[PDB]
């Protein structure tokens, strides 16, 4: 595992850090598109496939160009517009990020299982039932979610 | 001499009473407008939060 | 059922809408929150599954609340969209969804449910209203992350992702405060209070309204459910009853004054989830719920922008009834006896009292004290002066309702033996 | 589970494919001979640039992202019913229905309002 | 195990950002890394217990789809008009 699982997860945080240090939107915004790809692979690795392909298809195929088309929509060539009063607080900032994940790693090492059941690989034929089996509610709730959100979306950007 | 006494004491108390709006507006000024400020204080929270739990 | 009412006419009128005139839409909407009126009152107390939503107790008292927030708001306001009604009934429904789960991921489809279309509602293109709503927005992408990773991480601790099995070693208590976090935003409890103030301010007054009666509700409901640690309890409440009482003497802006006191409220409701009651909360919040509802009628009566303290000034000439209602809703909230406030937190403080926390229930008692300050501010400022200034009197629909909530506080605050019989949490 | 053989091996396609993209970028950048202009590093006929840099641009773009997204969401649920949707019966059907129904509620709004503007 | 490290860095590491950007849209880019640290997190424990854990992640996903489609949306209709992004020039609600 370890010689290959270290290749991913560096590369992982590596693009991690990218995605907030960078400067300038494009960049930034396509080195989380590198990021995805990643983490697909990782769901894949995980015996996730169909919710691999979904990461592809929706979080880094749809969204990301949703943000693409907001940045060069109105432009964006300073991720550092401006200054104002802020400049410390860059340091408690990086303070707080270390903190939190102290008391996270904290917390899972407090509580160590095992990675030990089947999974079928997650291909969709396997999920179906379940999906709307008994999640058919949850299912629906989800689809009201959508178009409560195309509604209000147009609601804010059209004067109609 | 304790009548004056008396005035002088109820402007202790009231005393009080300007230390309460002072801090009021001392703990208002916590308050920016700044977003990214919120932020902070949200996480700083949040963060407290957890800690005290444990 | 109640969710039938809500999704059928929700989505019916979706497309719907464009046929008919915005006043058309007004009177649809008021309509169709009323038959879900009708359809609680008529099935109450038989506890019904259909699936992960499940009708107890807790839900059908805060439904009751969420809905009854959502029939004034809609009442007060014109526009020049059916959309602006369209979008709160959305909003209701969420709130109702919200209020009628135990599973997590209802829990969170529900949490943007009821916070999206709060969102857009913060516009009447006030320039303020869009400085707002963004605050609003950020902030609460921020807590969807964390309420979203609160849920990872229980899962991880435990096999159901509803709430309820065992609870563990660290993990479980990590989970448990992560989701704190989330419900303690939507609520208002301190230290997660700081978009209370500038929301508040910034969105046009009657939407205000629906935040300061329904969100809370709806939040509340949801909180019941977590089985939150009794320290958790303890900072929250000393943190919102000290940060919040204390600010609020600085401002001076009406609005901004009601929204500090709606984070203190919430720090004295938060004492009822050490035990937890259903009963308790019940009542409070029927009392909270009618006070600010009629306070922020009367304040809309007002003007629709930014009403400076002075603007109150001699309401009771303008009318005398109108002038009297806000009188005694102030007073109520402040929990003057025998208004109904004061049983609103007794009933809360006799929970603190039995789980032995004596040191909060103390030092909530002394800046409860505090709180007369800016209470009577309002509250007797009514009768001076008449101020020269806008104002407009409203309909008989209006006097009404303002008239009905003020005389329906002090009725029970005389008889709260009547509704507290029948708040029960098993049906 | 799925045979891992062959996702291994997908990854293997992509690494040739980019070595054969990238190699044949190499041979065209380096060869052909060099000389800058004053002209051809000021853009493109009449303005600086030839929209002239004006600022911001359609609402249109937006719209057309946004219903594309949510929709792709869409999409992405209806394929598990899609592969197993004799396992599921009559009850599955209802299912479905109901949650297209949804989603074509939201079409259907939008539509009578405005792609374009 | 490793995974599940892990994912509580890349929440770590959204944080960070979301607290050090002055660019509006890139605040929000940043919360989404952070959703996706979520579900790494959701979907390594369903290895553990087996298989409800894929089913939530995909809800997941659509909730953090819309709240991306309607933040966004309010982000451009904010910003289409005013000429600078910069979140800390929003400024006249304040106490």
């Amino acid at each position: 595992m370890s010689l290959l699982e270290g290749l991913a997860l560096f590369l992982l945080l590596l693009s991690g850090v990218l995605v907030v240090t960078l400067r300038n939107a494009i960049h930034a915004a396509l080195a989380l598109i590198l990021n995805f790809l990643v983490l697909a692979g990782v769901y894949v690795a995980l015996d996730a496939r169909f919710l691999g392909f979904i990461q592809v298809i929706v979080y880094a195929g749809a969204i990301v160009v949703l943000f693409l088309f907001v940045i060069m929509l109105l432009f964006a060539a300073q991720g550092e517009i401006g200054f104002d009063p802020l400049v410390r607080s860059r340091p408690l900032a990086a303070l707080l990020a270390l903190g939190v994940a102290g008391i996270l790693a904290a917390g899972l090492w407090g509580l160590d299982l095992a990675f030990t059941q089947d999974l079928k690989g997650g291909l969709p034929q396997a999920l179906g039932p379940l999906l709307y089996g008994d999640w058919l509610f949850v299912l629906l709730a989800v689809g009201f979610l959508l178009m409560a959100a195309t509604v209000v979306a147009v609601a804010l950007v059209e004067p109609g | 001499a304790l009548f004056y006494g008396d005035r002088g004491l109820l402007s202790g108390y009231f005393g009080l009473g300007g230390a309460a709006r002072s801090l009021g507006q001392g703990l208002a000024r916590l308050q920016t407008g700044y977003l990214r400020v919120y932020a902070l204080l949200f996480v700083l929270g949040a963060l407290l939060l957890l800690g005290v739990m444990r | 059922m109640t969710l039938a009412i809500l999704a059928v006419f929700s989505v019916a009128l979706t497309l719907l809408g464009f046929v008919l005139p915005p006043q058309g839409v007004k009177r649809a909407t008021l309509l169709g929150l009323a038959l879900a009126l009708a359809s609680l009152l008529l099935t109450w107390g038989k506890p019904f599954a259909f699936g992960p939503y499940a009708v107890d107790g807790v839900s059908q008292v805060f439904t009751l609340l969420a809905l009854l927030g959502a029939l004034w708001t809609v009442g007060l306001v014109r526009s020049g969209r059916f959309e602006f009604y369209l979008l709160v009934l959305y909003a209701a429904l969420g709130m109702h969804l919200l209020a009628s789960t135990r599973h997590l991921l209802l829990m969170l489809v529900a949490l943007e449910a009821l916070s999206l279309p709060l969102y857009a509602l913060a516009t009447w293109r006030r320039g303020q209203g869009l400085e707002a709503a963004l605050k609003y927005f950020l902030l609460g992408a921020l807590a969807a992350a964390f309420f979203l990773y609160g849920a990872a991480l229980f899962y991880g601790a435990t096999g159901s992702l509803v709430l309820g099995a065992p609870g563990e070693g660290p993990l479980y208590a990590l989970a448990l405060g992560l989701l704190l976090v989330g419900l303690g935003f939507k609520a208002a409890l301190a230290p997660f209070h700081f978009w209370t103030p500038d929301v508040y301010q910034g969105s046009p007054t009657p939407v205000v309204l629906f935040m300061a009666t329904s969100v809370k509700a709806a939040a509340f409901a949801a909180l019941l459910r977590v089985a939150a640690p009794p320290e958790a309890l303890a900072l929250l409440v000393a943190l919102s009853v000290v940060v919040g009482n204390l600010a609020a003497l600085a401002q001076k802006e009406a609005k901004r004054l009601l929204a500090y006191s709606s984070i203190a409220h919430a720090g004295y409701m938060a004492l009822a989830l050490y035990t937890g009651n259903a009963q308790a909360l019940g009542f409070y919040l029927l009392t909270y719920v009618l006070a600010t509802g009629l306070a922020f009628a009367v304040l809309s009566q007002i003007s629709p922008d930014r009403v400076p303290l002075e603007a109150l000034r001699g309401l009771y000439r303008k009318d005398p009834l109108l002038g009297l209602a806000f009188l005694v809703a102030m007073l109520s909230l402040l929990g003057l006896p025998p208004l109904a406030g004061f049983w609103g937190k007794y009933l809360a403080f006799a929970e603190a009292a039995r789980a032995g926390a004596w040191g909060v229930l103390v030092l909530a008692l002394v800046t409860s004290a505090v709180s007369a300050y800016y209470y009577l501010g309002l509250g007797l400022a009514v009768f001076a002066r008449p101020e020269e200034t806008p104002f407009r009197p409203g309909p008989p629909w209006a006097r009404a309702a303002v008239v009905a909530a003020g005389v329906l506080l002090l009725a029970l605050g005389l008889l709260p033996g009547l509704v507290l019989p029948a708040l029960a949490a098993g049906g | 589970m799925a045979p891992i053989q062959e996702y291994v091996g997908t990854l293997i396609y992509v690494g040739v494919a980019l070595f054969i993209g990238v190699a044949a970028l190499l041979v065209g950048a380096l060869l052909g001979p060099k000389k800058p202009g004053r002209a051809k590093l000021m853009p493109y006929e009449s303005g600086n640039d030839p929209a002239g840099e004006v600022k911001r641009f359609p609402v249109h773009f937006y719209v057309v992202a946004m219903l594309f997204i949510l929709f792709d969401v869409e999409v992405a649920f209806l394929w598990p019913y899609a592969v197993s949707a004799g396992g599921l019966g009559l009850y599955g059907f209802l299912g479905v229905l109901a949650f297209t129904l949804l989603l074509f509620v939201g079409f259907l709004y939008e539509w009578w309002k405005g792609v374009m503007r | 195990m490793s995974y599940l490290l892990t994912s509580a860095l890349l929440f770590a590491l959204g944080v960070y950002g979301v607290l050090t950007r002055r660019t509006a849209i890139l605040v929000f880019l940043s919360i989404e890394l952070m959703l996706n640290a979520a579900n790494l997190s959701l979907v390594g424990f369903a290895r553990a217990y087996g298989l409800d854990g894929q089913v939530a992640a995909l809800m997941v996903i659509a909730v953090a789809a819309a709240e991306v489609a309607v933040g966004l949306g309010l982000i451009v209709a904010i910003f289409r008009h005013r000429e600078s992004t910069a979140v800390d020039d929003l400024s006249e609600l304040r106490g």
